[PDB]
């Protein structure tokens, strides 16, 4: 089911880019009706400026030029519950870099119980020119040989000690 | 079936008290809103039921002119009792007493008959 | 002259008879249940009768003497009580008719004395209860501190409900409680998942909970069923663990506990199961086995034109052609069967006649070799055969379904038995049949007169009472389908208690009838009637039983394989390759960093095991490397891996297999096999037996086919209902009878559905399953009721029309279960015997290090004298050793140990802080003696002391105990964290278990259960490799599917965690039907092929039915399987045990 995963940190210039913000109810059964808001103040200034609210189906986006097109709703469509409230851009530029947040409210209807709750999922995110391979991917790739190869010299090591011991059976006898 | 328990015959002296008893019995735990008990008089077997003592959420004396202020509640119907006491008792109060109980959940409906008769 | 008349009126052929017949009759009576006014004259004959029978023998045998004769007998004075208590009833009696009435039934026990033979019989089963004394005590023993361990770990835990967290005008949690009484009240304010009866059990940590956001947990109130299930107070303490014991519906305290409790607790249940049930229960069937052969092996032992019809007749002898024309009728037959096993429920016109066509030439062609039959040998010769005899019953019937109750006629196909005749192991289930109406047709009457004297015994006590009640039990105002009113209803109770059913029955009892009485009743039934059942299957079974630079080359890789840091170093990577398969899952798309050195760490593991594979062909050749079973199963795994790692590279993945073939990649334990010396042995063991297995599962096969076929006949299509999709509540009848008619109201009304079961009898492959559930008893109820319920084929089922449809499959049960359950135990135990006979008489479930430690355990069992220790010289020091060494003062310490269990007991929930202080203070006394008398033998002793090894035990546990006291002191006033308490009080439980030392009996017992530890921790490990490679298994293929029934947030397969515990839940065979059924739903509306899951990129939630019904299958004969196995370890120990 539902799992939450925290968004990727960093977008190349000039390419479509894709935030994630997913929020999990803590019981799947019940039922609650959703709506957000994502609020973004670029790198360098203070405050946030929401930039856009998505409630019922519809998709309501700020006026701002910074975020003027090249947003797209890519979050959980129909449900009219959606759990999962992500965006994408598409041509990413410099002026979308900074602090990305968002919060979500949620209607919960229970027994005579009406419920409604917040919760913030912020978003940081920093343009680059071209994508970095993370650390991770050539640490262990790097690693990893160093033990292919590690392991091959102790078995070709061990062959020439071992055999010539056997060769050196056969002519004692 | 709510199960009833009184005596088919009362005789009792003219001026002493009479208490009308009858037992209920059904399963389950008896409730406040849930527990009805009325009570009904005849003056002969095929004569018209005056009710004179209901319960409903509490006892209401409906004081009829015919007893007068002489009935009273005497019965804890937590413990499935219902009875009830008539003071002094008259000649005329010579007759048939009826119990009738419903008590939720159970559909069936208890009735219990005392034929009251009154000495000299 | 009277005497002699009456004395020749006593013995006579007649009188026997006579009271029998009369006896008989009077059970028909009792199961009136309301009978007519006009039969109370018929109820004083009986009484006439007995007095009649009962005053002659009293006449006769007394002589006026005081009835010397007649009373001397145990079984008379059993009459003589009825007799009073008929003539009792008429004279003044006691207020309840009903439980003063219920006597009566005791007249069906006077049948035991007249029928011949019987009183042989149930002295027999006497006996054999002498001989389980000691099981009963360590029985009870172990229930009780499983139960004390389990009320100090989780009292109060089953309180846990949400209650909401914003209340209107100033209520507090404690107002609302007292005010409000109703399932509709206390529904607006605690969770209530969805019309469970009870409000959802939340948990505080982490690991289970959990509640929704705008409730809050908070423990109020009363447990879940009824307030029946909670571990609050000894008494229900021991009832919760008796449940789990005999494992009834035991997956539902696992699963309600765990919530409240947490996931971390699950240990306590796999070691109370694992001990205390499958332990407990084979030493039941070990004590009972063994007392029998002695009693049956000890009885044994004492004893030791007219012309023309002779022309034409000759002829048709000739004709019996037993070479070829009676072999070629088998194959007839045989293809007959398979020719009705072709059904379903929806069946094209042609198709439908087509069968009726092929049926009448198998019908004309087994009549006419009756009929060509009889004229060859004439007719006496002809019926001298009892096959014949049984062959022409089948065929006269078929002869009268064409002109003159059509399910008889689905009865011909029993026929396919005649290959018993051919077949060895059908012979063997036909004999097994016989013997309980044959030889061992005595005992047999005697379960059913027992099943028959509870049925009344219920219905005559609780009867009454279901109908007044109903409500308190069922929401509706109507009779529940399984109730105590009628004498068929009785039954059905009765029989549901003898397979382990008898938890969800009594709550309902006890609602209407009252604890004390429905207790009572049940356990009787449950220990009597279990006793009785398990003398039979036992006593059947045993009665049924009986330059060449190459060469120097070769030589040294084969050095390196054979060096132990090579195959240690193998080892590893075994372990941690098979490791990385549990990370994978629903979570890990978070931990990214994990991912990404996962996935490159099994290109290292790739590697090695292919450098590994290369250096076993230099070191051993092509030829010894083929011949051998395990490198084809290692030479074959190495190869998936491979595969998808060469077209991995490539790309061009992902498009089916090689896709489906990653899946593959849960077979990598399995490579673990081979490496341990304990797992091999085990699957040594196995091996041997699959062929024998396989005889077995023909067989049954075979005989489930009949059943199958015969249930597919009966109900075919008829398992199908309106339902309101809301609350899945069938329609009335009254309106929407059939098919056509729902269809009309989907088309005016949105949420109505015409749906089948999904496990059913639709076709011969479905009713295969469907007997599977009902001969485990898991899921087997809901296929019952959809039975009973049906009509017909297009037809709205009605409330219990069919009602005798129960009748096939309590049938089926006596046969499929517990007949075939027979032979599948009686085989496979004793193929284990030939086993170990073969390998020198040695236990077959041992490494040979092991062997060497098995027989040092041995050593322990002698009792040679040890020294006896010289007082000291000093009489200060004498005189304590004087006091200590003297047998009484022992003991007056066991009486002690008992009377601080006794304190234990009293603790309960919410008790309060003047009882909880006299507790703690009686505590401390209790440990200043112990300590106390530890310290006394310690100076007496002196070195001596130490010498003992009952008396380390006992040092040790006084040691444990202060340091319980004072760190759970300490930690209350260092304060945070609760639970670390709990469990530091488990300490005090240690000097309980000091009783085990004064008790000869149940040391014997447990020092078997030490024995067979080294045989049971190899099965146990290989056991917990099989499941470690299914939940592998699971993670990938069953997250995802729909929550629906078993499947929830926990116990799910979302995680290794979760899939681990589900497993276990599993391998005794419980709830197997639930999570299979979320699995089985396919396509819309069942299920969304196509759902979103965000977070990650599957789509849709759809089980795989032939995937998941192979999957479930499998797991529950391989692990019924191993669990066969642990009976025969335990079995072996305890008559060795038990005979030294
Ligand atoms: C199927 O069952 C549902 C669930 O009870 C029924 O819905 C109820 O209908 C009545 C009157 O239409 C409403 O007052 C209740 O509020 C409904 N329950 C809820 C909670 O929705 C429904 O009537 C049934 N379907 C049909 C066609 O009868
Ligand atoms: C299936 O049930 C329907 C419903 O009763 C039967 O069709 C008719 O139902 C209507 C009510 O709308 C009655 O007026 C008719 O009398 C019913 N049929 C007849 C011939 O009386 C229908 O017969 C049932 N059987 C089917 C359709 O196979
Ligand atoms: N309904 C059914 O199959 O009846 C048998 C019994 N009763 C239940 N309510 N269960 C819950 C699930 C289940 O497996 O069906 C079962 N769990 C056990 N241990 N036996 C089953
Ligand atoms: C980028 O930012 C600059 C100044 O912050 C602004 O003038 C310009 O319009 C922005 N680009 C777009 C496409 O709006
Ligand atoms: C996100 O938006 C892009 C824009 O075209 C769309 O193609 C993509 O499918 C969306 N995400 C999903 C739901 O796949
Ligand atoms: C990105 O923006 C530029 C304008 O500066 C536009 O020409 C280009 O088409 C955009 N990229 C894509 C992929 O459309
Ligand atoms: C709760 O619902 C109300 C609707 O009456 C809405 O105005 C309010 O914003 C909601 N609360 C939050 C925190 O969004
Ligand atoms: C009140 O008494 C009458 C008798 O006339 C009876 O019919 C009626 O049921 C009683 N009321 C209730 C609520 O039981
Ligand atoms: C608490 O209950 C009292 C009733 O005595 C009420 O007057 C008061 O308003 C309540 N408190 C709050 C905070 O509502
Ligand atoms: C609903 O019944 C109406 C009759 O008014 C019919 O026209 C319609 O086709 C039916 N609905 C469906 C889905 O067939």
């Amino acid at each position: 089911g539902c799992v939450e995963v925290d968004s990727e940190t960093e977008a190349v210039y000039g390419m479509t880019f894709k935030i994630l913000c997913i929020s999990c109810k803590r019981r799947s059964e019940t039922n609650a009706e959703t709506f957000t808001e994502w609020t973004f103040r670029q790198k360098g200034t203070e405050e946030f400026v929401k930039i856009l609210r998505y409630e019922n189906e519809v998709l309501q986006l700020e006026e701002d030029e910074r975020f003027e097109g090249r947003v797209v709703w890519n979050g959980s469509r129909g449900t009219k519950d959606l759990q999962d409230l992500s965006i994408f851009i598409t041509n990413v530029t410099y002026n979308h870099s900074g602090d990305y947040e968002c919060h979500v409210y949620r209607l919960l209807f229970f027994e005579n119980y009406e419920h409604n709750t917040s919760v913030v999922k912020k978003i940081h995110i920093e343009v680059v020119d071209k994508a970095n391979r993370d650390m991770a991917s050539i640490v262990s790739e790097i690693m990893m040989y160093v033990l292919i190869v590690v392991l091959t010299i102790w078995l070709v090591a061990e062959m020439i000690y071992c055999y010539k011991k056997i060769a050196a059976a056969t002519e004692t006898a | 079936s709510m199960e009833v328990t009184v005596p088919a015959t009362l005789n009792v002296l003219n001026g002493s008290d009479a208490r009308l008893p009858c037992t209920f019995n059904s399963c389950y735990t008896v409730n406040h809103k849930q527990f009805s008990l009325n009570w009904t008089y005849q003056e002969c077997n095929n004569c018209s039921e005056e009710m004179f003592l209901q319960f409903r959420m509490k006892i209401i004396n409906l004081k009829l002119e015919r007893f007068q202020d002489r009935v009273e509640f005497s019965g804890n119907p937590s413990k499935y009792d219902v009875s009830v006491m008539l003071r002094n008792v008259q000649p005329e109060d010579e007759g048939i007493y009826n119990c009738y109980i419903m008590n939720p959940p159970d559909r069936h409906r208890g009735h219990g008959k005392i034929h009251l008769q009154v000495l000299m | 002259p009277l005497r002699r008349i009456s004395i020749k009126i006593l013995v006579h052929s007649l009188f026997s008879m006579l009271i029998m017949c009369t006896i008989l009759t009077n059970c028909i009576f009792m199961t009136m249940n309301n009978p007519p006014d006009w039969t109370k004259n018929v109820e004083y004959t009986f009484t006439g009768i007995y007095t009649f029978e009962s005053l002659v023998k009293i006449l006769a045998r007394g002589f006026c003497v005081g009835e010397f004769t007649f009373l001397r007998d145990p079984w008379n004075w059993l009459d003589f009580v009825v007799i009073v208590f008929a003539y009792l009833t008429e004279f003044v009696n006691l207020g309840n008719v009903s439980a003063l009435r219920t006597f009566r039934v005791l007249r069906a026990l006077k049948t035991i004395s007249v029928i011949p033979g019987l009183k042989t019989i149930v002295g027999a089963l006497i006996q054999s209860v002498k001989k389980l004394s000691d099981v009963m005590i360590l029985t009870v023993f172990c229930l009780s501190v499983f139960a004390l361990i389990g009320l100090q770990l989780f009292m109060g835990n089953l309180k846990h409900k949400c209650f909401r967290n914003s209340l209107e005008n100033n209520e507090t949690l404690e107002s609302i409680m007292n005010t409000l009484e109703s399932e509709e009240d206390f529904r607006k304010y605690f969770y209530y998942l969805e019309g469970s009866k009870d409000a959802l059990l939340c948990g505080f940590s982490t690991d289970s909970g959990q509640c929704p956001e705008g409730y809050t947990c908070v423990k109020i109130g009363r447990n879940p069923d009824y307030g029946y299930t909670s571990f609050d107070t000894f008494s229900w303490a021991f009832l919760a663990l008796f449940r789990l014991m005999t494992q009834d519906y035991w997956e539902n305290l696992y699963q309600q506990t765990l919530r409240a409790a947490g996931k971390t607790y699950m240990i306590f249940f796999v070691v109370v199961i694992f001990l205390g049930s499958f332990y407990l229960i084979n030493l039941i069937l070990a004590v009972v086995a063994m007392a029998y052969k002695e009693q049956n092996q000890a009885n044994i032992e004492e004893a030791k034109c007219s012309p023309y019809w002779i022309k034409f007749k000759k002829c048709i002898y000739f004709i019996v052609m037993d070479p070829f024309v009676d072999l070629a009728i088998t194959i007839c037959i045989v293809l007959n069967t398979l020719f009705m096993a072709m059904e379903h429920h929806p069946m094209t016109e042609e198709f439908k006649n087509v069968l009726a066509i092929g049926n009448l030439v198998f019908t004309g062609i087994f009549a006419a070799e009756m009929v060509l039959k009889l004229i060859a040998m004439d007719p006496y010769e002809y019926f001298q055969v009892g096959w014949n005899i049984f062959d022409s019953l089948i065929v006269t019937l078929s002869l009268v379904e064409l002109f003159l109750l059509s399910v008889l006629r689905s009865f011909r196909l029993l026929r396919v038995f005649k290959l018993a005749k051919s077949w060895p192991t059908l012979n063997m289930l036909i004999k097994i049949i016989g013997n309980s109406v044959g030889a061992l047709g005595n005992l047999t009457l005697v379960l059913a007169i027992i099943v028959f004297i509870f049925a009344v015994v219920g219905m005559q006590l609780f009867g009454k009472s279901y109908k007044e009640c109903v409500c308190k039990i069922n929401d509706d105002c109507t009779l529940p389908r399984w109730h105590m009113n009628d004498f068929f209803h009785s039954f059905l109770i009765v029989f549901r208690v003898l397979c382990g059913e008898w938890i969800e029955t009594m709550w309902d009892c006890m609602e209407v009838a009252g604890q004390a009485m429905c207790l009572i009743v049940y356990m009787m039934v449950m220990v009597i009637g279990n006793l009785v059942v398990l003398n039979l299957f036992l006593a059947l079974l045993l009665s049924s039983f009986s330059g060449k630079i190459w060469w120097n080359i070769r030589k040294t890789c084969y050095k390196i394989v054979e060096h132990s840091w090579f195959e240690s170093f193998i080892v590893l990577m075994i372990l941690l390759s098979s490791g990385a398969l549990a990370f994978e899952d629903i979570y890990i798309e978070r931990k990214k960093t994990i991912k990404i050195i996962l996935e490159y760490a099994d290109k290292i593991f790739t590697y090695i095991f292919i450098l590994e594979m290369l250096l076993k062909w230099i070191a051993y050749g092509y030829k010894t490397y083929f011949t051998n079973a395990w490198c084809w199963l290692d030479f074959l795994i190495v190869d998936v891996s491979l595969v998808t790692l060469v077209a991995n590279t490539l790309g061009y993945s992902d498009l089916g297999p090689i896709k489906s073939l990653r899946t593959l990649r849960a077979l990598r334990p399995l490579r673990a096999l081979s490496r341990f010396e304990g797992m091999r042995v085990v699957v040594n063991a196995l091996i041997g037996a699959i062929p024998s297995i396989m005889n077995v599962l023909l067989v049954c096969l075979i005989f489930w086919l009949i059943f199958s076929i015969m249930g597919v006949n009966l109900f075919a299509g008829k398992f199908y209902e309106c339902i309101n999709t809301t609350d899945g509540s069938r329609f009335p009848a009254s309106q929407v009878p059939n098919r056509s008619e729902c269809f009309a109201l989907m088309n005016v009304s949105q949420n109505v559905r015409w749906k089948n079961l999904k496990v059913n009898f639709d076709n011969v492959g479905l009713g295969y399953l469907s007997l599977l559930q009902v001969a485990t008893f898991k899921g087997w109820t809901i296929i019952m009721y959809a039975a009973v319920d049906s009509v017909n084929v297009d037809k709205q089922p009605k409330y219990e029309y069919s009602l005798y449809m129960y009748i096939y499959f309590v049938v089926f049960i006596i046969f499929g279960s517990f007949f075939t359950l027979n032979l599948f135990i009686g085989v496979i135990i004793d193929n284990f015997n030939q086993q170990k006979k073969k390998l020198g008489g040695q236990d077959i479930f041992m490494t040979e290090e092991q062997k060497k430690y098995y027989n040092a355990m041995k050593k322990l069992g002698s009792k040679k004298p040890q020294k006896p220790i010289p007082r000291p010289g000093n009489k200060i020091q004498g005189c304590i050793f004087d006091l200590v060494t003297n047998q009484a003062f022992d003991i007056s310490i066991m009486v002690l140990i008992c009377l601080n269990m006794v304190t234990m007991m009293v603790e309960k929930e919410g008790q309060s802080q003047h009882m909880t202080e006299v507790l703690y203070w009686i505590n401390v006394v209790f440990i200043i003696l112990f300590t106390g008398e530890c310290v006394l033998k310690l100076i007496s002793l002196r070195h001596y002391y130490f010498t003992v090894g009952w008396n380390i035990f006992d040092f040790v546990v006084v040691i444990i105990s202060i340091v319980g006291m004072f760190l759970a002191d300490l930690i209350e006033t260092y304060f945070v964290s609760p639970t670390l308490f709990r469990v530091i009080r488990l300490a005090r439980i240690g000097r309980i278990l000091r009783l085990v030392k004064g008790a000869k009996g149940i040391r014997t017992l447990l020092f078997a259960l030490m024995m067979s530890l080294p045989a049971l921790f190899n099965i146990g490990l290989l056991l917990f490799l099989v499941m470690f490679i299914y939940a592998i298994f699971g993670m990938s293929n069953f997250a995802y599917v729909k929550k629906e029934d078993g499947i929830n947030d926990m116990f799910n397969f979302e995680t290794f965690g979760n899939s681990m515990i589900c497993l276990f839940q599993i391998t005794t065979s419980a709830g197997w039907d639930g999570l299979l059924a979320p699995i089985l739903n396919s396509k819309p509306p069942d299920c969304d092929p196509k759902k979103v899951h965000p977070g990650s990129s599957v789509e849709g939630d759809c089980g795989n039915p032939s995937v998941g019904i192979f999957y479930f299958v499998s797991y529950i004969i391989i692990s019924f399987l191993v669990v066969v196995n642990m009976y025969i370890a335990v079995i072996l120990e305890n008559f060795s045990v038990a005979t030294e």
